[PDB]
């Protein structure tokens, strides 16, 4: 899901914001 | 914002930045 994607592909700060508490 | 190539600890620094003191969960896969 998130960890993998930012690393194998690319990811945006908006996607990352989903993991915030 | 620009798309980002983030691996390892670099990803947890990005999270830290975006969530700040709201904090976050770091959940890799298996
Ligand atoms: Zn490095």
């Amino acid at each position: 899901g998130i960890v993998e994607q930012c690393c194998t592909s690319i990811c945006s700060l908006y996607q990352l914001e989903n993991y915030c508490n | 914002f620009v798309n980002q190539h983030l691996c390892g600890s670099h990803l947890v620094q990005a999270l830290y930045l975006v969530c700040g003191e709201r904090g976050f969960f770091y959940t890799p896969k298996t």
